[PDB]
């Protein structure tokens, strides 16, 4: 959000409007030293947001307007020395990955924005999604949900007496650009496994085919149910809708 | 970080594979897929701090028996199963997978856990048992097993409907904590 | 003069001709990993040639070139740490003008390239 606001100023040597002259302080405020004050708290973010790939993103181009404009030569080489600071976490450091659920809430009680559609959910690292159904059962009155996992609860699409109904979607991997021809050692893609994801699918194991004992598998059909988020996991809000679901199928060869 | 090793041990004629890897499945009820693998692990917290949880599927089978007794060494847990509705797994265990398994290792966390508590009231299972003079195992015979062993808790979950499953695990893992 | 033998390689990620294989010592020796002995050595001469101007210049690239391809992010963070001690060297340090003389050097006498041609000379930087 800070980088937001940050986003509609311009590195311009001036204070240029005072609209975004904000009120819990105010002095002559150059639009640089903004950029400068903002960047300065939105790596601080970042550092205590563990998201250090941003941090350094910006602290680059940072130490670029420093040199290009301001000579921050201090500035320049503190920056950069919490830039290296945040590679060293880079490598060293692992990050754990957060279970996603692409939620539908079911209910003409629910909200116009509440009722019937689908909200990719950003969880926890390590989630258990009963216990994530447990808290939406604290988020809405009317505690209960459908068996209807893979369908829709089209009783409950216009019913009243809200109902739900969730699972453990699958974090589409990230496309680490540049990386896949290259050899890049784990720190990539842990970092990348779980975040920068807005597509997702959750399983749908199916019985197409001779349900024989043994054999389970000229029946095993998995309709993948494919989805696309509409913003960033992470992003700005931790869930989100799903921008577009799809179901699959998967033959007993494949 | 930590990884517990759990041999479970129990008689194959119930199926709890099928509830482990539905587990590890984290599956919705009846949803889960089966596999060809053994010994199903993985990594789920229950309280500050997730753990490599290691269920190692001992089948049934009683042959097994030569390296069972070098699974039972070095394993930090063990889960004892039997099924509430099948009598014949009840004496089968207190026989051969609650001694066999208690006396390899006399000093380990044991969990007895009756299987098939849904059926164990299931009037036509039950009725069926009658006719087929099997006792249902009521929660009684287990307590009165688990005193006897003194187990660190005996258990009574569901398989094809997941209920307990979910906290008899989250109790199976912070028997470490 | 280094530079300009290092001006020569490539960041190619291989060893490729032997030519530049020098003698002092010999093994595989990738050429991206040979122009990283030589900005090392580079950037070590210029601090201790007070020319931090282009040891920065290369710093940049250097540090490029190791995320790029080598991800040697502790190489990236030191690097980038002597960059700014550079910085800092020349925002403080401050430098002498050396005097300057175009120098004739008139007669036969002397070597054909030594006559009668004025020859600029960089001196000392008080002379």
């Amino acid at each position: 959000t800070l980088l937001l606001h940050a986003e509609l100023l311009q590195w311009s040597d001036k204070p240029c409007v005072p609209h975004l002259l904000q009120r819990d302080s105010y002095y002559v405020y150059t639009q640089q030293e903004l950029k400068e004050k903002l960047y300065q708290e939105i790596i601080s973010y970042f550092d205590k947001g563990k998201m250090w790939e941003k941090a350094i993103k910006l602290s680059k181009e940072l130490a670029e307007t420093y040199e290009s404009k301001v000579f921050d030569y201090e500035g320049l080489g503190n920056l950069l020395k919490k830039r290296a600071s945040f590679y060293e976490n880079i490598i060293k450091a692992m990050r754990p990955q957060p279970e996603y659920f692409a939620v539908g809430y079911y209910g003409q009680g629910f909200p116009s924005f509440l009722r019937n559609k689908i909200f990719i959910y950003r969880g926890k690292e390590y989630e258990r999604r009963e216990d994530f159904s447990l808290r939406l059962l604290t988020q809405f009155p009317n505690a209960e949900k459908m068996t209807s996992t893979t369908p829709p609860g089209e009783d409950i699409k216009s019913s009243p007496k809200q109902y739900m109904q969730c699972f453990t979607v699958k974090p589409v991997m990230s496309l680490p650009p540049s990386y896949k021809d290259k050899p890049v050692p784990e720190q990539i893609l842990n970092y990348y496994r779980a975040n920068e994801v807005q597509q997702f699918r959750y399983s749908r194991p199916f019985r197409k085919g001779e349900k024989d004992p043994d054999n389970e598998f000229a029946t095993m059909w998995i309709e993948r149910t494919t989805y696309t988020t509409a913003y960033t996991f992470p992003g700005i809000l931790k869930w989100f809708e799903v921008k577009q679901i799809s179901t699959e199928e998967i033959s007993p060869l494949e | 970080m930590q990884a517990i090793k759990c041999v479970v041990v129990g008689d194959g004629a119930v199926a709890k594979t099928c509830l482990l890897i539905s587990y590890t499945t984290n599956a919705f009820p009846g949803e889960y897929i089966p596999t060809v693998f053994d010994n199903y692990s993985a990594n789920v917290m229950v309280d500050g701090k997730p753990v490599n949880l290691g269920l190692w599927d001992t089948a049934g089978q009683e042959d097994y028996d030569r390296l069972r007794p070098l699974s039972y060494p070095q394993t930090d847990v063990f889960l004892i199963c039997f099924s509430l509705v099948s009598p014949a797994s009840f004496e089968n265990v207190r026989a051969k997978w609650y001694p066999e398994v208690r006396h390899h290792c006399p000093n380990t966390p044991i969990i007895l856990v009756g299987t098939k508590l849904d059926l164990r009231d299931d009037k036509d299972t039950i009725e069926k048992l009658k006719e087929k003079k099997l006792t249902p195992i009521t929660y009684p015979q287990g307590l009165a097993m688990a005193k006897e062993i003194g187990a660190v808790k005996y258990l009574e979950c569901s398989a094809l409907t997941q209920r307990g499953l979910k906290t008899v695990f989250d109790e199976a893992i912070r028997a470490v904590l």
